[PDB]
DNA sequence: CGTTTTATTTTTTTTTTTAAA
């Protein structure tokens, strides 16, 4: 009983939960549920094979093989979900040892696929952070923006050169950086540091159930430094994504900020 | 000067002493059955009516502000608690902040809401609820809307309340915390969404009725905020009457373009009302030609066109085959100028048949019916902004005079033709707008009413693409006739020296009436026997032939034989009874053949 | 224990659209 004060998520069980249900694995699809399919092996242990033999990065896996485990690694899952995503990668980090020990592990994943929607056009309080997948078709062909993540100082004597990253946007300030004798006042420079890429392209939802007489309603989301052009743009296509919200800057003459808040969501995969 | 304390005691005294009996049935607990509602955590907003307290006093009939009561209430009751742990997002959530150790608003779980327009909206009407009935504009959609965040000190530890009325807001700064007090120990401040309430908001301009506006006079909106629970409860050109209160606007910012006491004032809402049960009485009633006795009685005689209409009003026909849709939906088409009042029956039509149209000659060029497209370098960029053949979605949209309004408008209502395919490569895409709508063709013969030499197409200056899209071509002449045009003045004058024409020969339908038979009938989805197939095919042919045998005739497209196909099977959705069958398409072939060889003979 | 806050209008070239014997 480890916790946030407000939630009710934990590491060690969706890990252990996961990491039994991967051992729970020979895919459970062509070797337990359609033992009429076949590829009989955990196949993440079979991909860490196939994909360390195959030397070929950036692996893409569901998740809706879970339905027959605990459902509550689902359902927490479901609602605090970039809090438990990374228990499952540092699973998957682990996992590469159960086959390979001493390799390069240098290199990360990337990556859920399971769950519903039905339509774009009206959703609730409700339903705010939490699991989402929709489909229409592309309007545009974006460029890129970039994102900072840290600080890389300066000095006037005896080079005071010192760094930091950021947690997301503040660097603290005594009289000097990390407060080393203060020989002069405090420092800092912006270019040295790790930036991170991104878009912007919407999605016109274009199926068979379109209300009477409707408009386009259409939306819309940027991306991660790995799915950043993955798209020639414009086609019949899948997201999945978890809807995110941002206040508003009132009116800009200061400060202030608005009632209202925008929307989008957040940027994960495709699909085809 | 009224004290908002004893009225608690009037209200408590309201609610406890509520079974009330004036009809068989009401000794139980109302709106303490409401109550376990919210102990069923089901009902989040609860609702007061004339009535409700009209019976209890007369004070509160004029003096309900419309606001304190609210609050009051909603406390009174909040702590009003007589009666299971994982039931809301939220709810649950305050129990984890609760695992290691609030206004009623901040949990907030449920609502309560409770003869003149616009224009006579004399300005002495704040703070009323008042009743008023517009038509909506400009379609938008819905967002989420702050009420109260948490901006935990993190350091410190305590979720603090910003419990806001305004639209527009400020920052809360590091700490007013009590350990964040001049108590040096302390962080900075920082949100917590799961925590925060936060409220559903739908937004949307107001037009008039056009009915009331006087000769020297041009309709004007208002606007229209509903937030919370009642989003997305009204659709655009909805003729809707609203509930709610006017209340200024508290423009706040700039203090010179402000500072007038501006009041741009806005509304605040409760409801869209927009002006089986019947199974019984429709047990009482089992006829299929009374529709046609009591749908439009306002001309005597000419069944067969009105007939020919209540099967477009039937429909039901439909499938799917190869993962290809089939239109569903019958197109008239019409050519005659007697005196028809094709004004009548569209007038007639556009009125019961809900989600109706109209559009004239030249009211509406090819971009207006259909989606179109604008200019201004003022609020932005431009869209579709559809038209009225965009809207009419599950209805028709009703042109009058199409021959008349142009030989390359003719286009884009043929693109139609094909149903729900809207292309536009005019905003950068090949887009769809589904157009569902059934369309209605009514037009008149050109110079001269129906030359006898002139010939079809000698006389008509019509390309064939637009009939072959067209189910029925209709012509409508009515030479002179000695005793024909007797009887329908007198029917006419009936109503002029009167102002209900048919007496004593049928039970006339209302609208209400009518619809709710109509409602009963398009779900069977009939059984067409397999003999008729072969049988069909063969009768099909019995056209093809007496086609071929006149060299001067119609050409034909496949849509004949759909169409006659098309029509049978709507009407069993009126029969009821999952039965097409012979008389199914004996009626569907002698409608077709009436609607032939009537201009020789 | 004091002394200070805040506004923009007309013309281009494209893509839309529209006119007379
Ligand atoms: N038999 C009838 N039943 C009902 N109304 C009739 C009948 N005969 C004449 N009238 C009245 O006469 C009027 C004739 O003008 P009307 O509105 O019919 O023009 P229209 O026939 O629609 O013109 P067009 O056919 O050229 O468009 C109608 O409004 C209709 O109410």
């Amino acid at each position: 009983q480890l916790v946030v004060w407000g939630t009710n998520v934990v590491v060690s069980q969706c890990k252990s939960k996961f990491k039994s249900f991967i051992m729970r694995f020979i895919d459970p699809s062509a070797e337990q549920d359609e033992i009429s399919e076949n590829i009989n092996q955990p196949l993440y242990l079979q991909k860490l094979e196939e994909i360390h033999t195959l030397e070929e990065p950036y692996l893409n896996l569901n998740c809706a093989h879970l339905k027959t485990f605990d459902q509550d690694l689902y359902r927490q899952l479901i609602c605090y979900p970039q809090e438990v995503i990374p228990g499952f990668d540092m699973a998957i980090n682990e996992m590469f040892f159960e086959r390979y020990p001493a390799a390069l592990l240098e290199h990360q994943i990337q990556v859920f696929n399971a769950d519903k929607t039905r339509n774009m056009r009206s959703l609730n309080p409700e339903d705010m952070d939490q699991l989402i997948s929709i489909s229409g078709m592309v309007i545009r062909s974006s460029n890129v923006i970039p994102e900072m993540r840290e600080a890389f100082f300066s000095c006037n004597i005896c080079s005071f050169s010192t760094t930091v990253e950021v947690d997301r946007g503040r660097i603290n300030q005594p009289t000097l950086c990390t407060n080393c004798n203060t020989n002069h006042c405090f420092r800092l420079i912006h270019n040295r540091s790790e930036f991170t890429d991104k878009q912007l392209v919407k999605l016109q939802e274009s199926p068979d159930d379109m209300a009477a007489g409707q408009t386009p309603h259409n939306v819309l989301l940027y991306a991660h430094n790995d799915l950043v052009d993955k798209v020639q743009p414009g086609d019949r296509v899948t997201v999945t994504g978890i809807y995110r919200a941002t206040p508003l800057k009132t009116g800009g003459l200061s400060s202030s900020v608005k009632s209202v808040y925008k929307t989008h969501v957040d940027v994960v995969h495709f699909r085809k | 000067r009224r004290d908002y304390a004893q009225d608690r005691e009037s209200i408590k005294t309201f609610l406890s002493e509520f079974c009330k009996c004036d009809d068989d049935g009401k000794k139980e607990f109302v709106y303490g059955s409401q109550l376990v509602k919210l102990a069923h955590r089901e009902q989040v907003l609860i609702t007061i009516d004339l009535d409700d307290l009209a019976e209890f006093n007369e004070s509160l009939a004029e003096a309900v502000n419309c606001r304190r009561y609210t609050s009051i209430f909603s406390d009174v009751i909040a702590e009003l608690l007589p009666s299971v742990h994982a039931k809301d997002a939220l709810d649950v959530y305050i129990e984890h902040r609760l695992m290691m150790e609030f206004p009623s608003e901040l949990m907030k779980r449920f609502e309560v809401g409770f003869a003149h327009s616009i224009r006579e909206v004399k300005a002495q009407h704040i703070g009323k609820l008042v009743t008023v009935r517009g038509i909506v504009t400009r379609c938008t959609e819905v967002k989420p809307m702050m009420v109260v965040a948490t901006y935990t000190c993190d350091r410190c530890g305590s979720e603090t309340y910003q419990p806001v009325n305004s639209l527009s807001f400020t920052p809360v700064h590091d700490c007013p915390s009590d350990d964040c007090r001049v108590n040096k120990a302390g962080g900075r401040l920082y949100l917590q969404t799961r925590g925060s309430k936060f409220v559903k908001f739908q937004e949307v301009k107001m037009q008039e009725h056009s009915d009331q506006v006087p000769v020297g006079h041009i309709p004007r909106s208002m606007t229209i905020m509903c937030r919370g629970e009642v989003t997305r409860m009204a659709q655009p050109g909805d003729h809707i009457v609203v509930s709610g209160v006017f209340l200024p606007l508290m423009r706040t910012g700039f203090a010179q373009m402000i500072q007038g006491l501006l009041s741009e004032t806005f509304l605040q809402a409760h409801r869209i009302i927009c002006i089986p049960e019947e199974l019984e009485e429709l047990a009482q009633d089992d006829f299929y030609e009374r529709l046609a006795t009591s749908l439009a009685p306002e001309i005597y005689g000419h069944l067969d066109v009105k007939k020919a209409l209540l099967l477009l009003l039937v429909g039901g026909v439909d499938k799917r085959p190869d993962g290809m849709k089939i239109r569903g939906n019958i197109n008239i088409c019409l050519m005659g100028d007697p005196g028809v009042a094709k004004s009548q029956l569209l007038g007639y039509i556009s009125r019961l048949a809900v989600r109706s149209q109209y559009t004239t000659g030249r009211g509406s060029s090819g971009v207006g019916l259909t989606a179109a497209v604008m200019k201004d370098p003022l609020t932005g960029e431009m869209t579709l902004e559809g038209g009225a053949l965009v809207l009419a979605d599950q209805g028709v949209c009703c042109i009058d005079e199409f021959d008349k309004m142009a030989d390359q408008d003719r286009t884009a209502i043929h693109e139609v033709m094909e149903q729900q395919t809207i292309s536009i490569a005019k905003a950068g895409i090949m887009t769809t707008l589904n157009a569902r709508v059934s369309i209605l063709a009514a037009a008149n013969p050109a110079f001269g009413r129906y030359n006898p030499r002139r010939t079809v197409e000698q006389n008509i200056q019509l390309p064939a693409a637009l009939l072959s899209r067209f189910d029925l071509l209709w012509l409508i002449q009515d030479k002179p006739d000695r005793d024909n045009d007797l009887r329908l003045a007198k029917h006419i004058t009936y109503v002029h020296s009167h102002s209900k024409q048919p007496p004593t020969r049928v039970k006339a339908l209302d609208m209400n009436l009518m619809r709710r038979y109509i409602n009963l009938c398009k779900r069977k989805n009939p059984t067409i026997p397999d003999e008729l197939t072969d049988y069909i095919v063969g009768a099909y042919v019995e056209l093809r032939r007496e086609a071929r045998n006149q060299k001067d005739m119609t050409f034909t497209s496949a849509r004949n034989l759909l169409g006659i196909l098309r029509l049978s099977t709507a009407l069993a959705r009126l029969r009821l009874s999952d039965s097409v069958e012979k008389d199914d398409v004996a009626e569907a072939l002698r409608l077709l053949e009436m609607s032939k060889d009537s201009l020789n003979q």
